[PDB]
């Protein structure tokens, strides 16, 4: 499954 | 198939075409793109072809929402209410099927009437979105929604928004006739009242309904929805406190009650009108 | 499905925290507001018919430390209704859209178990204007929170949607429309001060009289209701440090605390709060 | 669930730093509220009954270097209680949102393990006012921390949150709320600082009097104790040095170290700590 | 984990760059302060037992180009104990609070190896003041170095922090009380530069005396270490430009090198290093 | 990278094309005279007003190195992702260390690196930070990479950076022989009616002009019979004195006030 990760 | 399949509704909300209370250039290219297709399909043609694709704009709380569902109720249609929930997926090549599927199922059911309520939360410019979400899901629309020719039955593409100016112009593009909603003047707010209070009883008169219609510039149709949801409740405080409805349950709602469109708001919405709506 | 609801098992609070309507000093306006949402649908439900429907959203702002969560307890003892208080934990999950999918099951529950009651507690974070945020949160967690209010196929009937907040001006101008009654939560006043402290002692054995308290209460403007009950802590520990360094409490240990606790709420953030109760508030009284 | 406690289980420390209340110099108020905030509600739980509750916050504030952290340790040694000690390099995380239930974990850890006590070192780079924030980390795990704090459905029975800062009048206000006894860690005075210069002697064999470290106070005036540490440091590596240039101590090694080490602290950071203690706090003696 | 092992395995530097400390000329307070903090604890660990600790960090400044650098790779050849080089390149990451963990990473690598020396190359990049940056970088990076220098839980055992900076008025104060010992790195003087000349002639012929190298120091006043470099560099390129423009070094070759080769330092940037020095600093001699 | 670009190429100031023959040229060609104290040169920074050839020098560096020649330059360095910045100025030098021997030619190093006392936080202390270190710095080796550099503006330059870069030379508005030769290479092989003197006239009329100014007054004067056959021919000096009439530099002359200041005090 794709997941989201996140950024600055 | 099945989990698609719950964007078709099927309670029909009564809504007439003589509760939306003015809007007629709105009424006017809904029923010629709605209605008349159906009616008299003789006439399309040649080079005369129905209109596939329609936004309606404007600030929050005009009509919008509301004028879909007077046409999901007038249509005799089959009407899909689709959403972003409804769409995007966590496995990969999902959110290209389930457009696919979507208008598939469209053609199985033509004529067919779709609401993409608030495009602007499926389609976000791509310079920053994620890979799968925003790119897959917009290019595929984008196709999908090139389908001129084919498309002269079923698929009506409406859509609403309160934010226009921050679409992406591909969909500006596809979006053929981008009509703007805006705050109800004096006839409109007139009938508003009329309609709103029912068949409730009451002792005011035609010039009554014209003093507070005279009285409420800057209201949209939310907030005299519930100016007359609490002067309707002023009768239970005259029982608790520990009757007929008066002018005074009025102004005292009214006193009360205070606007909720912005002055700025406005001027953008003016804006993206006159650059291109 | 059930792995969902097996995750939101754990909002359907059970344990009815203990404060009544009387616990809450002050407030008219919005215990008034509050009771005509809440309690008389259930309690009288044929009046709600033709053109007279419920309230569905009801907004609480003010300075922090006022009343609004205490409030929404004291909703919580009285309603009878299902309180689901959900928040931000509650609702971002890692897994493309279930950030949707969760707040759609959310009010598919509040549905199925109506009467029902949403507390959103700190909306300003979930709905942040959009015009700086990010793509998946903000417009896919506030599209779905405002296609699910009012939207198309959703029929919001019977459930009702609290909120609070103290950054009542940062909060979207499509969800300051579903909030349909914004009621301002101000700082006490005279009689409800005097109210407050008459509460906080209890039944604890003082030698105070009515004016005693009037003085307090005198003493104490700018104060909320945080602030007072935390002199009325210290002032109930006054005893033991008598007894230490060697009761009743004698009002020389309200004094002692008052003198040492000092306000916390500003006095430019109030002039932000009567900037939005004068553009689209009620008042709160 | 189980993956975030196997993240907070590194946060629960278990070594004891053996700093004792002896051991700490001046700050005798502050002192005495921890002593009453952590020591006593253990030790006599029987007077903790009806409205005499504990305290639930307590704010370390001052200037770098005064004794924050170290008072910090004493409570880790003295206090018997599970004691976390956590921080902002913990909390915050990669995947969207879990940066929260690590919040909302960490204090569910705490009341399965009641009487507890969290300290959340810097608190001010958690938690900045929320006016020019991200959405994630700021709004989220802000706002956990508030609901989790005190919030509805979440009994802040019996545990105990400390957190200490040098910029206190960067923090938002609803945080200044919950933390409800701010106090004031100060730069040292003269029997505080003849105090630790008899502390940090230790064992080690001197000639020195009581009148030597009554001189050596008297001229120090303007050092913390980070400083007196150092002087001491030195001063202790003074005849090492003269077996380099070739004994016990001089007051000539104490002149010669304080001579040459050169304090911390300037005098309009002092305007701004004295401008927070005067508008919203208490003073630490 | 070991991913995060996977990127910090390239600061563990495995050359020893072959300056030792003879080569390093002048400065002999700084020489004396690092030994004494480097060297002599593993030569001599039963010294340091009780109160008497050693020294766990020192920053030195000073103007460009004066020995900074140069001295710590003195150390890191002589110190015989694991020395980490780090700079920003390897602590700055992109995905929201994993920069914080390669801190931590860090010292919790250093533990494994003790003894241990960091060297943060111009702290002045990681720290800057804490008054115009942004929420992350700054409030986070910054924070996390400080409780992690000296903290509750953390144990500094057995690690030196040095660093070197350009700008030392531009330093957080909280990270001015951290480096317990801010020398002071000056131009060189007269015996300084007649010993730099003397080095980097090496073993070249070269028919110079004493008195000439004496004369050569007293013309060069004003410049640094690396100027007297370059003009060594410059003097030995001559012979090569007399075969191509067509032997041996006599002081004309040096008299050409100085007058072509022109300065890198301002008089007003030494104003404001001196004051520094004159607030906070030591002198390095 | 070598296409044809040479020593023969360039026109005037053989102290830039000496000092670089030898700090490229003569450790290549001979990599046994440089044993001992003796070092080869590592950074350079040629500046002066735009036009006047600096990056194709380098590019004659390039061709004319047998060595590696990664031109890079300011506008991919820049991004805006946390220390994105520094990664790729750390893995540039990876390569060029990987790779001996090797030039890096930063054009326009002063958007990198502008004197620290009015820029942000991030860009300014971490991209001239990392460079710094990089540079020089204590694991780092910097053997075998030479760092050119070309700017404009260089008085806005960090003193840290004017200190590692160890020989800053300037390239002026050039002479005469310069220019006539700059003539008699853009024309090329195309057929002119024209002498020595004609491209000894046409140098001595053009006072001011940089080479960038010279290239297109050959390209307009090329383009000028075209333009008489198609809106209706041979090579006049009247074309070249038209072209040469029609066409403007871009220089001031307070600009070359402080690039003067800039050599007298360091360079
Ligand atoms: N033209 C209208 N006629 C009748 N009621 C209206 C009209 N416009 C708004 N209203 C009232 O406002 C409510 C809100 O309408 P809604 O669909 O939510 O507006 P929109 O989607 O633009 O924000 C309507 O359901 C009705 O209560
Ligand atoms: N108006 C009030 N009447 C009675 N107690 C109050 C009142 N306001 C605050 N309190 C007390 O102060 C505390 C703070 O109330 P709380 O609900 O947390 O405030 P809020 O959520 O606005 O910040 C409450 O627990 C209660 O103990
Ligand atoms: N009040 C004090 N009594 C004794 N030692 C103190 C005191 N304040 C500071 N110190 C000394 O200061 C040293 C460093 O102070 P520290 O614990 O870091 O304080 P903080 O975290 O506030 O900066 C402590 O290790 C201790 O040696
Ligand atoms: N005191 C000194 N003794 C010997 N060499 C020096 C000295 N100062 C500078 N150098 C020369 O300077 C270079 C080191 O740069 P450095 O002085 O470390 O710059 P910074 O100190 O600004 O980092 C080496 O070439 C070294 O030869
Ligand atoms: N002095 C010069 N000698 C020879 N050719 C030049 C000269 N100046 C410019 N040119 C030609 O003009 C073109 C552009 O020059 P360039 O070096 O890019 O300018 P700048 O130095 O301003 O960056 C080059 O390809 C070069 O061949
Ligand atoms: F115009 Be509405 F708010 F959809
Ligand atoms: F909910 Be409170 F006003 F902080
Ligand atoms: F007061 Be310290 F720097 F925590
Ligand atoms: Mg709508
Ligand atoms: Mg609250
Ligand atoms: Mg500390
Ligand atoms: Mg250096």
């Amino acid at each position: 499954d794709e997941i989201v990760n996140k950024v600055l | 198939r099945g989990a698609l399949s719950s964007a078709i509704l099927s309670e029909k909300p009564n809504v007439k075409w003589e509760d939306v209370a003015g809007l007629e250039g709105a009424k006017e290219a809904l029923k010629e793109a709605v209605i008349l297709p159906v009616k008299f399909p003789h006439l399309f043609k040649g080079n005369r072809k129905p209109t596939s694709g329609i936004l309606l704009y404007g600030p929050p709380g005009t009509g919008k929402s509301y004028l879909a569902k007077a046409v999901a109720t007038e249509a005799n249609s089959t009407f899909f209410s689709v959403s972003s929930s409804d769409l995007v997926s966590k496995w990969m090549g999902e959110s290209e099927k389930l457009v696919k599927q979507l208008f598939a199922m469209a053609r199985e059911n033509k004529p067919s009437i779709i609401f993409i309520d608030e495009v602007d939360a499926l389609t976000g410019t791509r310079g920053e979105g994620e890979s799968e979400a925003s790119r897959r899901i917009k290019t595929e629309l984008l196709v999908q929604m090139n389908g001129v020719g084919n498309d002269s039955q079923g698929v009506l593409v409406l859509g609403a928004t309160n934010i226009p100016w921050q679409l992406d112009s591909a969909i500006r593009r596809r979006f053929e006739r981008r009509i703007y909603i805006p705050l109800p003047d004096l006839a409109a707010r007139t009938t508003m009242f009329e309609i709103n209070v029912g068949d409730t009883p009451c002792v005011l008169t035609k010039e009554d309904y014209r003093t507070l219609g005279a009285m409420t510039e800057g209201y949209s149709g939310s907030d005299i929805a519930v100016v007359v949801k609490d002067a309707l409740m002023q009768p239970i405080r005259k029982i608790q406190s520990a009757p007929d409805l008066t002018i005074k349950d009025f102004l005292k709602a009214i006193k009360s009650t205070r606007p909720t469109v912005n002055e700025d708001d406005l001027l953008k919405q003016e804006q993206f009108t006159r650059d291109f709506g």
